[PDB]
DNA sequence: AAGGGAAAATAAACAATACATAACAAAACATATAAAAACCA
């Protein structure tokens, strides 16, 4: 053939159609009663996605053993009826049951910050009215999730939403005009109410913001029969992206989760151990394994103290439930080990989570490890930062010249030769110990030192390839570099 | 000698990796057990080895220069000094050049 | 171990680490290994030296410096592998993958991984040394590229009956220390001596210059038939250590500088030899002395440019390197009918000499007021009131200065500040002249134009 | 011919502007393949 330019054998397109939905009945009239049609709907796509379920299935099990804090993590998992969310149900569960029951069509706006219970609880409300229009109160309706992050694509939302409509594999400039055609000239007799939730709308939006006015544009339509729970981060997204006047025409309610109060936390961690709190297990002595109601007749309480400081820190900072759940997961996993390491079961009077597991569970998610690391280094990465520290309180200046580095640490050691440690390093240091080696410009281990601290996040560098003029800042504090600095016996002294 | 060459390591690197550069081939070219077991108690190969790996670094370049290349980065270092940004040209470094080469045989 | 170590010449430490880390057991061998060091410091000679001492282990040679991209560099690691397996095991049935196909690094490690797994019949463990050659002479380079190299191996599997090494020669050492942290085995290769670059290069080159036919002929056509092959080699030995000892102090500790100055100095050498210049090798040197002290290392006007082209340097490099300050005192030279005083000149000399300088930029006026302060007189007065009117002695710009102004900056003798699309016909647009004072200096004693006397009284 | 004295020059501190390049965007230039659409047959 002809002598290509450039090369692509790697391109694998998908089998998409590329004629919307506007043009395959050719009129409004000859268009089918579309709840009475076997692929719309999903009334067939039961099959593929259970698929998949083999594959990761194998025959070998051997006893694994289940102990008392086994049962624990199991069921302060954040997969595992909502206590603190109440006047927030009743908000989108009222929104959205006027609008399926008229045959209307709304927009019901959510934001907070992350871990609030805000995607469990739409889901939940449109599990509470799955349940009512099952029963025939409401009509019958079709939910779509929709996740922003789940997306290669922020254009595949349309793809994905109008596949779970109409069962057909189409572009995205052909879903959109598919959809579009459906929400505004099919009759209302002929279709189903739709709830999608756009969920993580802020991650679709970044780029060209025609997508969060595409699905709310379609809530205005009279015939179309669609309810868009949009769950974001921000209370201002609608109004930023889209402006004034558009946020004004579609009408959307708002709904805003503030992040839980210390005690609202303390009725979600108690709430998902009213089971196993202040309860009796079967523990045999020789294996471990605890059974609930050669074997004790063992029991568990957790303390209500320990539940309260896990509250107290963590609504103080953010708030979510994740960070609490994870938390108290972190507590019951450290008191695992010291009960595994105590009997030595290994893997195949009372017990409890102290005061003391919870914080310590608290605590390494909260201490900086900067201090730890930078105590705990060579001389030669030690004498870096001294002499780095020197220069910021010579000048204040906070970004050093590189060669201003290294004469420094010449001159901390020119100067400090009376020292018992200097004199007996600088020979190890200069010429690397021995003789037939001459006296160097920069210290033993100068390139791997740089190197490590700048590996670490410690310090920045400048892109220069003058290695003597090049930049050099802090990237963790003066301070908390100078209290590891002042740990280190012989460099505080010089 | 080997716990001298292990408390350097400790000072500046503090990484086993390096010093385990430094150990294979003081194992690997011991042609048999009578150099092998010399090769531990000295630990002359580590001196060679560390004095290898910092040959042409920055003082073993300056080092492998001839006379007129280290006439002129003498000359260009001394136009950078008295210079306010440490700058300096092909004319400028000559310029020293030719006035410290008649200085000398003057 | 059970390997082979060659007799390199002074490379005699870096060869038994070669020896120590090169081996045909995977597992006693690193997975990466940089050899580091300048040009011509020889550590291509003893890696190919070690390889044909050893020829049943295995090596793919590989360039990154004719490859100038990435993707062509993960492309011939593709082919070429594939290629070295099938010439090495031709009783494996294969089916070859497109080495073209590879558009990532991890597209790489899936074919790397496709075409491992059927040799997988093999009886034993097997090192394949990927050389790359000049890994940092590739152009496009930049800092994140080597670490990509480096980690290949913990995405191929691990039990493979092929493992891949890698063998790095890299020059510059600031692209080294980038990667001092991953402690991957490194073997040096230092400058070499004066006595070591000699000694080279006379083991290199004394078989050369016997088989080179400007000896060859000479000897039997100037009827000096009295020679052996022990003076001739010592003919050839003693002209290298006489090429080096006057020419060591220009090149400095290179091969490949004194191996252009032999071959452009031994044509000249040879033809000065006669029957009192073999024998005595003092003698010869005397007699050939011309070619021992100016190296020669080059290839009526330096341009053909035009009259007025050639003042429109000079203009422009008066312009670029006097001040506008001091125009008025040196240029002016017509009588005042209306009262006012001339500039007064520079007060005190500047010792910075500024053409060592960078040239300062001007405005295109200036250029051409001092364009036709420094021109020649034409339309020269013939003794005629009549004529004498209408003369306009002085040039004015036609349209050809601008059409010679706008031609010396397509070639770029005139420069300016650097933004993509620059207007000529604007305002903020300055200019300055790119040549060196050297050419100038040839420029101006062509139209007869004495500009040292411009510049000697600013400082020299 | 002397001389006054205003133009010109020098210097130094400071403010305002231009410049070189980094980072990127976007349009021209280029290829690929499944779906539409002609189109023989
Ligand atoms: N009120 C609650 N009652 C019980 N469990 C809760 C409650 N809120 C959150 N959780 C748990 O914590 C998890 C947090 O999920 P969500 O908070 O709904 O996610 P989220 O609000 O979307 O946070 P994002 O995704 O970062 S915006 C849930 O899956 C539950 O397991
Ligand atoms: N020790 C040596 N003994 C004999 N010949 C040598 C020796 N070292 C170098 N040479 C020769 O001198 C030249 C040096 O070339 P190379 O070894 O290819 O240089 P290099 O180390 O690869 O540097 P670069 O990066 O390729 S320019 C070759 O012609 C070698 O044959
Ligand atoms: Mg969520
Ligand atoms: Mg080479």
């Amino acid at each position: 053939p002809v002598i290509r330019k450039f090369t692509k054998k790697n391109v694998a397109r998908a089998k998409k159609k590329y004629t919307p939905f506007s043009k395959r009945f050719k009129s409004i009239a000859a268009i089918p009663d579309l709840t009475s049609l076997p692929e719309f709907y999903g009334n067939s796509s039961e099959l593929m996605a259970s698929r998949f379920e083999n594959k990761l299935k194998t025959t070998q099990k051997h006893q694994i053993v289940e102990t008392i804090f086994s049962k624990v993590k199991k069921q302060l998992n954040s997969s595992y009826y909502l206590p603190a969310r109440e006047n927030e149900f009743a908000s989108i569960y009222l929104s959205a049951y006027s609008a399926i029951e008229s045959d209307s069509a709304t927009t019901i706006y959510v934001a907070g910050t992350p871990g609030v219970g805000k995607t469990l609880t739409v889901r939940e409300v449109v599990k509470e009215l799955l349940s009512s229009s099952a029963q025939r109160e409401i009509p019958d309706f079709l939910y779509v999730e929709i996740n922003g992050l789940k997306m290669v694509k922020p254009t595949d939302c349309y793809e994905t939403l109008w596949n779970k409509v109409s069962g057909e594999r189409l572009t995205w400039a052909a879903s959109m005009e598919s959809l579009e055609f459906y929400f505004k000239r099919v009759p209302k007799n002929k279709k189903k109410t739709i709830v999608v939730l756009l969920d993580e709308l802020d991650a679709m939006v970044t780029k060209s913001q025609d997508i969060m006015y595409n699905f709310f544009n379609w809530t205005t339509y009279e015939n179309a029969k669609l309810i868009v729970i949009a769950v974001a981060n921000t209370m201002d997204l609608p109004e930023r992206q889209l402006g004034n006047k558009i946020t004004s025409r579609i009408g959307f309610t708002r709904i805003m989760f503030t992040g839980y109060t210390h005690e609202e936390l303390k009725n979600i961690i108690d709430l998902r151990l009213k089971g196993l709190n202040d309860s009796f297990f079967y523990v045999d002595t020789k294996t471990g394994n605890a059974i609930l109601i050669d074997v004790r007749k063992v029991r568990l309480r957790m303390s209500a103290d320990a539940i309260e400081i896990a509250s107290r820190k963590v609504a103080s900072v953010s708030g979510d439930a994740r960070r609490a759940l994870k938390v108290c997961k972190r507590a019951a996993e450290i008191a695992e080990k010291h009960y595994m390491a105590k009997h030595g079961y290994g893997y195949d009077g009372v017990q409890t989570v102290h005061i003391t597991h919870v914080m310590k569970a608290l605590n390494e998610t909260l201490n900086s490890h900067v201090i730890t690391f930078m105590t705990r280094l060579s001389f030669t990465a030690k004498l870096f930062i001294y002499a780095l520290l020197n220069l910021m309180k010579k000048n204040g200046s906070q970004e050093q010249e590189l060669g201003d580095i290294v004469d420094e640490i010449k001159l901390l050691i020119e100067v400090n030769g009376s020292n018992k440690f200097v004199m007996e390093i600088a020979k190890t240091l200069f010429q690397q110990g021995s003789d037939n080696i001459s006296e160097q410009l920069r210290i033993i281990s100068w390139d791997f030192v740089l190197n490590q601290l700048l590996d670490a996040g410690i310090l920045f560098k400048q892109t220069m390839k003058n290695d003597r003029i090049c930049c050099v800042k802090l990237n963790i504090s003066v301070e908390e570099a100078k209290r590891a600095m002042n740990e280190d016996e012989t460099l505080r002294n010089l | 000698n080997l716990n001298r060459h292990i408390r350097m390591n400790f000072e500046t690197f503090r990484s086993l990796p390096t010093l385990k550069n430094s150990i294979i081939p003081l194992v690997a070219t011991s042609k048999n057990f009578g150099s092998l077991c010399t090769a531990i108690k000295s630990c002359s190969f580590l001196d060679i080895y560390n004095k290898n790996q910092l040959s042409n670094n920055l003082t073993g370049r300056l080092q492998s220069l001839s006379d007129l290349e280290l006439a002129i980065l003498i000359s260009a270092a001394r136009v950078a000094l008295r210079a306010k940004d440490g700058s300096f040209n092909f004319n400028l470094a000559y310029a020293e050049y030719e006035k410290m080469i008649k200085a000398i045989n003057s | 171990m059970n390997v082979t170590t060659p007799e390199v010449a002074f490379r005699e430490y870096q060869t038994n680490c070669l020896a120590s880390y090169i081996s045909a057991d995977p597992d006693i061998t690193p997975s990466n290994l940089i050899l580091q060091g300048y040009s011509g410091t020889g550590k291509t000679y003893t890696l190919k030296k070690y390889f044909n001492a050893n020829p049943n282990l295995h090596a793919v040679w590989l360039e990154p410096v004719e490859l100038v991209s990435w993707k062509p560099l993960l492309q011939a690691i593709a082919r070429t592998v594939q290629y070295k397996l099938k010439t090495l095991y031709p009783n494996i049935p294969t089916t070859d993958y497109d080495p073209l196909q590879v558009e990532e690094p991890f597209l790489l490690v899936k074919t790397l991984h496709n075409i491992f797994v059927q040799y997988e019949s093999l009886q034993e463990k097997t090192c394949l040394f990927l050389i790359l050659d000049g890994f940092d002479s590739l152009q496009d380079l930049d800092a994140a590229l080597f670490n990509k190299y480096i980690k290949l191996n913990e995405l191929l599997p691990k039990d493979s009956k092929i493992n891949i090494k890698f063998i790095y020669t890299m020059l510059e050492t600031s692209f080294l220390q980038r990667y001092s942290t991953h402690c991957i085995p490194t073997v040096m290769f230092p400058r070499y001596n004066v006595d070591e670059v000699s000694t080279i290069l006379v083991m290199s080159r004394c078989g050369e210059l016997m088989e080179d036919s400007c000896l060859r002929k000479r000897i039997i056509e100037e009827q000096i038939t009295d020679c052996t092959d022990d003076q001739f080699q010592n003919v050839a030995a003693n002209f290298i250590h006489l090429i080096v000892q006057a020419f060591h102090s220009y090149t400095g500790n290179d091969i490949f500088a004194l191996n252009d100055l032999i071959d452009f100095k031994w044509p000249k050498y040879v033809s000065r030899i006669t029957k009192e210049n073999i024998f005595e090798p003092l003698a010869l040197y005397k007699s050939a002395i011309k070619l021992f002290l100016s190296t020669d290392d080059n290839l009526s006007q330096t341009y053909d440019l035009s009259i007025i082209s050639k003042y429109l340097l000079i203009a422009s490099y008066i312009c670029s390197y006097l001040e506008p300050r001091y125009d008025a005192s040196i240029f002016s030279r017509k009588t005042r009918i209306i009262q006012g005083r001339a500039a007064y000149g520079r007060r005190k000399k500047k010792e910075v000499n500024p053409r060592y300088l960078q040239p300062s930029l001007f405005a295109i006026e200036r250029l051409l007021a001092i364009f036709q302060a420094i021109f020649p007189i034409q339309g020269k007065a013939e003794s005629g009131s009549l004529s004498a009117l209408r003369e306009e002695s002085l040039m004015k710009a036609n349209i050809e200065v601008f059409q010679n102004l706008s031609e010396l900056h397509t070639l770029k003798l005139i420069a300016t500040t650097m933004n993509k699309n620059i207007d000529y016909l604007s305002p903020k647009v300055r200019w300055k002249v790119n040549v060196p004072w050297e050419i100038i200096k040839e420029i101006s004693e062509s139209v007869h134009f004495n500009i040292s006397d411009y510049f000697s009284d600013i400082h020299e």
